[PDB]
RNA sequence: UGAAACUCAAAGGAAUUGACGGGGGCCCGCACAAGCGGUGGAGCAUGUGGUUUAAUUCGAAGCAACGCGAAGAACCUUACCAGGCCUUGACAUGCUAGGGAACCCGGGUGAAAGCCUGGGGUGCCCCGCGAGGGGAGCCCUAGCACAGGUGCUGCAUGGCCGUCGUCAGCUCGUGCCGUGAGGUGUUGGGUUAAGUCCCGCAACGAGCGCAACCCCCGCCGUUAGUUGCCAGCGGUUCGGCCGGGCACUCUAACGGGACUGCCCGCGAAAGCGGGAGGAAGGAGGGGACGACGUCUGGUCAGCAUGGCCCUUACGGCCUGGGCGACACACGUGCUACAAUGCCCACUACAAAGCGAUGCCACCCGGCAACGGGGAGCUAAUCGCAAAAAGGUGGGCCCAGUUCGGAUUGGGGUCUGCAACCCGACCCCAUGAAGCCGGAAUCGCUAGUAAUCGCGGAUCAGCCAUGCCGCGGUGAAUACG
RNA sequence: AAUUCUAA
């Protein structure tokens, strides 16, 4: 039980936050709750566009909600009715301006979370593991990149003897620094166990 | 230790009070063992709650100051 | 120190006689780090000593801290069922650390009740080639030499 | 014991000495900063994600 | 229940837990208290006195005879 | 020693004040 | 010379890969040796076993469980027990009916929970001034679908984590040898902290690791001035107090600097010894980071979740007890057994943090804890604040003592509904065991060990001697 | 000059 988050390792260089909003030790604890009751409510109505991330600032009494997607569509609809009802649900819990947004994702592939998602997906849907994870690395590398790495927990296939499979190509060095490596991590969730998967796509450097 | 007041329960006194005018039975039920026994109530026993049940504790001049939780043991085979 | 031959740390000259010795040997006298209160206690003793022999202490020193550098001792070892402990020379470098450090353990031996007078005395007495320290010297010497048997035994 | 508890954390009944400190993420009653309102658990987990604002990993 | 005790005999052994332990309990209505349970007990937990710690089963068995003519 | 409520480490290894230690 | 009955599902040959050896070769770690201070003994604090108990909640178990979850158990927390109550309920969601749709202060009774109960009146959709009720909030009770569980399984699981191990390793593709498992690469020769690099070589490259990128301490400079500063004069109630000045100090932000680059000696190289310049050399001192995997390790009690299980209770609520029990035994610790010391008064020197029903200047009453008053502060510019050892001059004069503060009597203050269990300091009186610790056993190789004091998280208060940081003084020794 | 470690 070693290793620990990519993420959390590289905040001070490499990655940046995915909340920046000064604050004092006031409100700081208020405010945090509200990032996550908004993370959490789109969380679920928004799933179906794969919420990749979502980066929030705040100036004050304001907020920059901005859901990162590589296929928005059901973010908007075909003009503005559901990007405009959910406006309207977030700020219906936030006593402040939801100033909501949508980016997009060139290449959904190279996005970890989602990556991560996905074969945490094809799990519930009964799939060859052992391919599920040969496959979706085959097309990180493929749709260009430097590495890939994928993981899974225990209770592959049904086995009760809970296993991990591994499996990863090109490049991974989570000790280098100067690298910049998407990490994400989804569960899946069956009749039996509760799989866990993680995802490792290398890009840059220096 | 309290300096300005007695912080005897409501109940206690309000009850044993009213017991005082005429000198009321003796059998007085109680979860105030966290109270305290100011004069005047000598020769009144208290049914206090030792956790588990009733003590049927005796009063007398001599103890005070002491509270009605301070005369109910609450574990066995000291 | 299974790689490096160690090093011998260095001691700064003194700060009123310039002896890079003579704090070597209030180190010893050193309690919890405290060489103010400690170093004191060595002088108030140099002061114990131009009042009970004209002779300026430093050759009190030299002599005291000479007539008790150990020759030769013993450092046991173990063939295989051999309880032998061999005796043999000792480093230029130890001898010093055996010397000071014997003077001190005697001196907070004696039954001088303040301080410097025991350092101050044990100086004089060891200078005298009769101090508790020597009586250490000697006593290991015996066992040094007086075991002469096991000299093809000097690991 | 645990959801019927923290739905008494919320409130301030009879006397403040019964208020007490509880996680937001969860319901830990243990080691927890007022300051952010998670537990250490929670806390950990979150700087990880970088949910946290201005915080980051020490080193010195 | 309130009945007494008296360790007619206890005594170890080797590696660990009891060779041979006899006791002799009082107390109204007692032998039709204990008569019951009488034969074979079985046990099954991680033996301890084993490396991989495996399922392990254990079997000891309780005689019950009341004190009749003495 | 420092154990000693009734002297100087006594309140200075407890970090209390008394009629042993006023405050200046 | 030489069977059988019975019985087993193998017995066995060779060759792999490992693990192991009271085998061997080479090399490391406070492993030993070298050396200083402790534990084990005493008292106490604390965690554990045991026992006890109505309950003394549960988990953790060599290292790698035991000041561990617990970074705050008087009710709370709380999972335990005794007693008094409540059932769609403390919470989610949808729905059902006449009620009803924001709603507000009590009365009675009881230990509280709870049961019961005495009044205001609903913006409005608005046929509509109206009767009425459509009426959105949406509370009240009955009914339904469901909720709820720190109940079980850490060998059903995720995540996170401990550990071997910061060890120098574990692997891949292709080719080549092998019937094959597998081997070569990764062995060998030299080197380092290192599978580090070099040199060979049926091997040639490559991936996870080490290293490096990152941060802290060091030296230097650039930008920056309400910190600081007669550095220079100034006026100075003589406190950078003041105009005044960024020079220092320093604050925090971006750079520079060290690379075996240079010389000498070895050498095939790598690289080692050693020289000078320099604040610094051969990873400069600390952090960050911890591989393929191991221990059916830890965790269903943080949480998530499969399966089992109780669902007017294996749920919920309150009062009270309990977790604080004590003939014992173990671990981690605090303070001591004194003169390198203890007590009393005086005088100095830090760092990192931290403060709105908060830290308290300074007064005042009080021997004091503390308590009345009260200014400053959204905080480099005020507060916590005095650091302590030390410096100092003086009282003890080797005695269970002016050492030691355990125990206990009497009297108080503070938080809090309330300190009987079961709180923390204050004061007077008690002044116990211990005169350096059996067999054993622990840590530390340098600003380290020892010793000294300060702050922070938790938090009303606090059982904190615990944990995470900081700086004052400052060693001994390493043959091997 | 030094014993032993059952059986899922
Ligand atoms: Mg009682
Ligand atoms: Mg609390
Ligand atoms: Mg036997
Ligand atoms: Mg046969
Ligand atoms: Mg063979
Ligand atoms: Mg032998
Ligand atoms: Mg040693
Ligand atoms: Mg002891
Ligand atoms: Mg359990
Ligand atoms: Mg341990
Ligand atoms: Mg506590
Ligand atoms: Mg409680
Ligand atoms: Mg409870
Ligand atoms: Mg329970
Ligand atoms: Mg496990
Ligand atoms: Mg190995
Ligand atoms: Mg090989
Ligand atoms: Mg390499
Ligand atoms: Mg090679
Ligand atoms: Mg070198
Ligand atoms: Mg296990
Ligand atoms: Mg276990
Ligand atoms: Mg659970
Ligand atoms: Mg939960
Ligand atoms: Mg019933
Ligand atoms: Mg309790
Ligand atoms: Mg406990
Ligand atoms: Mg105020
Ligand atoms: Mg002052
Ligand atoms: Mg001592
Ligand atoms: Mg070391
Ligand atoms: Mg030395
Ligand atoms: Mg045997
Ligand atoms: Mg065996
Ligand atoms: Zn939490």
């Amino acid at each position: 039980g070693n290793k620990i988050h990519p993420i959390g390792f590289r905040l001070g260089i490499t990655r940046d936050w995915e909340s920046r909003w000064y604050a004092g030790k006031k409100q700081y604890r208020h405010l945090l709750l509200e990032d996550q009751r908004i993370r959490g409510l789109l969380e679920k109505e928004l799933y179906s566009a794969g919420l990749a991330r979502v980066d929030i600032e705040r100036a004050a009494d304001n907020v920059a909600v901005t859901v990162h997607v590589a296929k928005p569509g059901v973010v908007i609809g075909r003009g503005g009715e559901r990007i405009r009802v959910l406006r309207e649900e977030l700020a219906k819990l936030t006593g402040k301006n939801v100033a909501l947004n949508v980016q997009e994702v060139q290449n959904p592939n190279l996005s970890a979370p989602l990556v991560a998602q996905r074969v945490a997906e094809q799990i519930e849907r009964r799939f060859a593991v052992r391919r599920a994870i040969k496959q979706a690395v085959q097309r990180v590398m493929e749709s260009g990149a430097k590495g890939a790495k994928v993981i899974v927990s225990g209770r592959i296939g049904g086995a009760e003897q809970a296993r991990t499979e591994w499996a990863a190509q090109g490049r991974v060095p989570l000790h280098t620094l100067r690298a910049n490596i998407d990490y994400g991590f989804a569960l899946a969730r069956t009749t039996y166990g509760v799989l866990g998967v993680k995802a490792y796509i290398f890009l840059g450097e220096v | 230790s309290l300096k300005k007041g007695v912080f005897v329960d409501d109940h206690l006194l309000e009850k044993v009070l009213e017991l005082n005018a005429k000198g009321e039975k003796r059998l007085i039920k109680t979860w105030s063992r966290r109270s305290t026994i100011v004069p005047e109530m000598v020769g009144h026993t208290i049914a206090v709650y030792n956790g588990k049940q009733h003590v049927p504790v005796y009063i007398t001049e001599n103890m005070v100051g002491h509270k009605l939780g301070e005369f109910a043991p609450t574990r066995t085979y000291r | 120190a299974r790689r490096r031959r160690a090093e011998v740390r260095q001691l700064q000259p003194d700060l009123v006689y310039g002896d890079v010795l003579v704090t070597a040997f209030i180190n010893k006298i050193m309690r919890d780090g405290k060489k103010n209160l400690a170093a004191r206690i060595f002088y108030d003793a140099c002061k114990i000593i131009q009042e009970k022999t004209g002779q300026e202490p430093l050759k009190v020193f030299k002599q005291a801290v000479e007539n008790v550098k150990p020759r030769m001792e013993v450092r046991s070892r173990r063939v295989g069922g051999a309880n032998y402990q061999v005796p043999m020379e000792v480093s230029p470098r130890r001898q010093q650390s055996l010397a000071l450090r014997w003077l001190v353990q005697a001196a907070n031996q004696r039954p001088e009740r303040r301080a410097a007078v025991r350092i101050a005395h044990e100086l004089m007495d060891a200078a005298e080639g009769k101090g508790g320290a020597v009586k250490k010297k000697e006593d290991v010497e015996r066992m040094a030499e007086a075991n002469r048997a096991y000299a093809h035994y000097r690991w | 014991a645990r959801k019927a508890l923290i739905e008494k954390a919320k409130r301030t009944p009879k006397f403040k000495v019964r208020a007490y400190t509880r996680c937001v993420r969860c319901g830990r009653a243990r080691s927890v900063y007022r300051f952010f309102g998670l537990c250490r658990i929670c806390l950990r987990e979150l700087a990880h994600k970088g949910q946290l604002p201005g915080v980051r990993k020490a080193s010195w | 229940q309130g009945f007494q005790v008296e360790v007619v005999d206890l005594t170890p052994g080797p590696e660990a837990g009891i060779d041979y332990a006899q006791i002799l309990v009082k107390g109204e209505n007692a032998y039709g208290l204990l008569s019951p349970e009488a034969g074979v007990h079985r046990l099954v937990r991680p033996s301890p006195f084993d490396a991989s710690g495996r399922r392990h089963t254990s079997f000891a068995g309780v005689e019950v005879i009341p004190e009749v003519d003495e | 020693g420092k154990g000693d409520r009734r002297t100087r480490r006594g309140k200075i290894w407890r970090g209390t004040y008394g009629k042993y230690r006023p405050r200046k």
